[PDB]
């Protein structure tokens, strides 16, 4: 007889249910974290937007859908030692047009006096998925170029002990299939893969804050895209980290974050290379853990990303004026 | 007479001063006397007599000023919101309650004009000495001009452009030709001045 | 005396002044004194005596200025709020505890009115010099008028329309015909004035 | 209007997590006179809440307010692995639609065979007509445009029709949109017709301002079509007046005047989200 | 004495003025003396002395006023807030720091009341000049009344309703009967007045 | 000496007056002199000397006042926000730029205290006549007390409780015993008063 509230966040995905990701080799060895000297750590994020939905027919008699959505990515530079404050490395404004197989033209914009906008072309799936023609692809495109943008600033990959990561990077959500060689770290937030077992949950709730679970091997099979046919089966390294002791009213599972680390199959070199990262993440995220009282999502958040996401909303203009501009262009 | 508009409710409708709106129709200026009908829940009617002094319009539906002002002319959903304030002169019965927001308001032009300017109080001696915007003479209490109740006349204003001496002659012309003195003379009862 | 409304708690209800919302039915006008009863935690009831000095109605439920009144008249669900300011005159016990929001308010005309007009301190010399809105005679104090406690009578205003002398005669008429001269005469005890 | 207070997650000596929610829903009605004798009024607005818990069987349905906080302790069975995020978002809307029809089923004008009696008190429901209503005289209006394109010729005439007129009544089998394996009786029959409220903005699509209505009728009755013939002419001018002017609301066309004021009334019927969360938080720890 | 509540922190707690929330139970009225303890980070206690002179109640949990007061009375999640302001009299240590929002406030009953009224400067001449709201006399200083440092006693107020001569007699009765002159006269050591 | 806090940025940081926050640590009172270091982008350092006069705390994290005040004591995410204002006395160089929000501020106790009280301008004749909260004497310009530059002494305050005559004796004791007159006598150069 025990009930409590558990923090969770989900806006875009639908029918995620609650699953079981357990594949092989789970062990119970709680190890404390030790800080390590690294020059810089990068946290990146993206934000989608929807300007106006479109619906056109051109001498065909069948309707087609389009949208003027926008997406902006950005990164923040942090020094773990704490010599100076953070700095926003870059924030660039980009927009997309997602139209069905109709082939519009004239991708030009002219500001009469005040307003400016970017017009371009893109192909969502060349009946059709009407409402979701631009809610799932635009996010997919947003994370596609975000990884490409993050792939340029990357610490040199080490075999076993070749070189320490000079500039660490951090990505939201699970690690994507695109990143296979770059030294990247991802953090997930969904709690749909939490209950590992009877004993595993007992130790997970009882672990003290600041320590990390031992590295486990995952086959990344079920979550992989169906009929991907990229190379076959990949492997990921995962370990849990705790940021806080969780509020008394909140569920004991609160404050636990799972991280991903893509590794080649049976490489036996990367596990020795990312061993420092396993100890590094013990104290890095503890400092990066958002203190509870300011944010509505008291756990399960970071200080820079909260300020970063608000920065993207400033990068794009107000929703009213951009809609006023595109409305005038449509009639003319 | 069709009602000019409706009494507002968003602003305070305190019996001293209350805002009201005007429907698409007859225009409302300044210093025009209007009367509103109020129906108490028990059943007794109440009438409020007052004059407007502050009027305004506001363009609703547009947020960014002067950025979509030209857009409204060509293509944009927008309209106007015409409103004005009323300063009540006096209430037909003796009770101070706020008028119900949602009852019609209409101008006073017949008898209702008389109670607005206290013409019932000054009935026998109703001396006209001015005209409003419409064809309604303004009654002046001759009992105050003369020594029956006491009082004098004081005309003030900027010299030159303001025609000061024209009003004194007009009142003199109106007093000596409207027969006000003849009417007040009757019912003397041995009064001091009955000529 | 049925309940007329509830003590509004949205605005400050400091013991000096507190708003209250009037329920549909019994209306409330200006200068109609009301009494509010409040229960203290220990068990002692507390009553407030005060006269209203400001009323207003708000058409809660709309936000566009003078744009939905035509819609309200034709087809829209909306309600009006009747709120009135109350300023207290004196509290029943000698303590200052603000009334509990959600109390019942009622205007009283019986014994409760006596504490409203400080009639407890003046019983043998009660002087009716005027009438209130209801069948309520306002008791003046004859001690201040005469030399028992010192004081005079001062009447001011604009001459003419204000019938000053008529009220002065009324006070003189009421002094002689109410027996207030006789009540002070009894129990003279060899005082200076015994006639 | 549905509401979500706080999502729950409990495990009671089982080792497998279970979910629950403290959602809320409120229904309401507005009474209007089409002629325009007096203003509209809200007939009733009642506050109701539900608890959607999986197969764990909580108990003790007791609530006590120390001084200020009032809330309702509840129970219901959503589906008696399990649906994680959508076990209380599609459920609570479904229950809200269930009782709303039941509430509306009490005030209903007497059904007429062909010309027995005119509808004394008409009713109007949001969205398509539900499967529950089979005998009551109800009219439903939909808003989504996923069935707009009837054909090449139908769209041409649909855009060219003037405001205020209605399309002829058509027969639908309502079988595809019906719940799978419903097994109630099979395929029902509905009567549909389009109504236009405005001429549409110049910039916006010409199809804007067109509303589809439903009218559930028995199969091949041949009496209801003569009975609802007056409603077909009645809806031509009724919805024209109800159409909101195109400058107040953000969704300027494809909307109704009273529903905007009505939906705001529901949000007032329930308290602020902050305080109710504060109360349930205190109850959980104790 | 159990604490009557904690210190509000949503409003500024500047050492001159700090609001405090009163918990359920005891009620506080205007002109009441209260004290608050404050743990300095160095560990030394800090005490504030002051009197309440502004009390209010606010109805928390309502969006639009008076449209749910009847609903709140029947069934609705609402709240009542019982707050009170304090003007500080004197701080026990000679420093000015803000008290921590979240500290307990309690009334003064014994020596704390004396320290609140600066009675520590009155040891030979502690003069009861009346009674407080509770059963503790207010001690005044006879030195400021007599001619040891100069200074008379001034009584003001409107006459008739407010008895002024009666209180002046009460002060004289308290001077002659309490024996404060004897306590001042003793230990003269060549004082000008010792009788 | 560790920095007490940091300069805020949400409020204006105008060079005349600027707010600053205090980290968990040493407390900040009123009328305490502090100095902040400012680094211009070119490289020249700037120091601002000022005294605090307004201090406050605010409970952040709670929205509904006095509803969750008791909840914070038991279980709630809440903290404090301790801040104070600085009135600058003078700037070490001669320029007026706002201090950069994000730089540390520290108390002045050594030489930095001297420039705060203009001790460099009055060096030869530094007459101590008062002590601050800590063990730092307050320098008085004896050149203003005497006729070297002109001036007098005027002690004011409420009679009685305020020890007025005690300050005159203390200054007389300090002048005649600190050797201020002896120091100013040297370097006479045939001055008018060299004794």
């Amino acid at each position: 007889p025990i009930d409590t509230f558990e923090g969770q966040l989900t806006l875009k995905p639908f029918a995620g249910l609650v699953f079981d990701v357990e594949t092989d080799r789970w062990e119970a060895i709680p190890t404390l974290g030790i800080p390590e000297s690294v020059r810089e750590v990068l946290v990146v994020d993206g934000k989608p937007r929807m300007e106006a939905r479109l619906l056109m027919d051109d001498d065909s008699g069948e309707l087609h859908l389009a949208a003027f959505g926008a997406y902006v990515v950005g990164a923040v530079s942090l020094c773990p030692h704490g010599t100076r404050q953070a700095e926003l490395l870059d924030v660039r404004a980009r927009r997309v047009l997602a139209y069905s197989s109709d082939a519009p033209l004239e991708p030009a914009r002219l500001s009469p006096r005040n307003p400016h906008t970017g017009v371009l072309d893109y192909e969502p799936y060349a009946q059709v998925e009407g409402p979701r023609a631009a809610v799932q692809k635009l996010m997919l495109q947003d994370e596609q170029k975000l990884s490409r943008q993050l792939a340029s600033p990357i610490a040199l990959e080490e075999g076993e002990a070749d070189a320490l990561p000079e500039s660490l990077v951090l990505q939201d959500g699970p690690v994507r299939l695109g990143g296979g060689g770059s030294a990247v770290v991802g953090y997930v937030k969904t709690l749909h893969t939490d209950y590992l077992g009877a004993d595993r949950i007992g130790l997970l709730s009882s672990l003290k804050c600041g320590e990390r679970t031992p590295i486990l091997r995952f086959r990344v099979g079920d979550r992989g895209g169906t009929f991907s046919e990229a190379e076959g089966r990949e492997q990921r390294f995962t370990w849990y980290v705790r940021l806080c002791d969780a509020p008394f009213y909140q569920h004991p599972l609160a404050g636990i974050m799972r991280l991903e680390m893509h590794a080649p199959e049976d490489s036996s070199f990367v596990p020795a290379a990312v061993q420092q990262i396993a100890d590094l993440s013990g104290a890095l995220l503890s400092k990066l853990g958002s203190k509870l009282h300011k944010d509505s999502r008291a756990p399960q958040n970071l200080i820079p990303t909260a300020a970063l996401e608000q920065a993207m909303n400033r990068s794009m203009g107000n929703l009213e004026l951009v809609t006023r501009r595109i409305r005038t262009h449509l009639v003319t | 007479a069709d009602a000019i508009g409706m009494v507002l409710g968003t602003e305070d409708v305190t019996p001293t001063v209350f805002w009201f709106a005007v429907s698409h129709g007859a225009s409302v200026g300044l210093d025009d006397l209007v009367v509103v009908e109020t129906r108490k829940p028990d059943g007794t009617p109440v009438r409020f007599y007052g004059l407007v002094d502050n009027v305004r319009k506001r363009h609703e539906g547009v947020t960014f000023e002067s950025d979509v002002e030209d857009v409204v002319a060509g293509l944009l959903p927008a309209s106007v919101s015409y409103a004005a304030r009323v300063l009540v002169t006096r209430v037909d019965p003796e009770n101070f309650i706020p008028p119900q927001p949602g009852d019609h308001v209409r101008h006073a032009a017949g008898r209702e004009l008389a109670m607005a300017l206290s013409a019932d109080k000054m009935e026998e001696a109703a001396f006209p000495g001015g005209l409003l915007a419409d064809g309604q003479p303004l009654p002046l209490n001759f009992r105050f001009i003369n020594g029956e109740s006491g009082g004098h006349i004081n005309i003030s204003g900027i010299s030159g452009v303001a025609t000061k001496t024209s009003y004194a002659l007009f009142l003199l012309h109106s007093i000596f030709r409207s027969g006000v003195m003849d009417r007040t003379a009757q019912g003397s009862g041995g009064r001091q001045s009955g000529t």
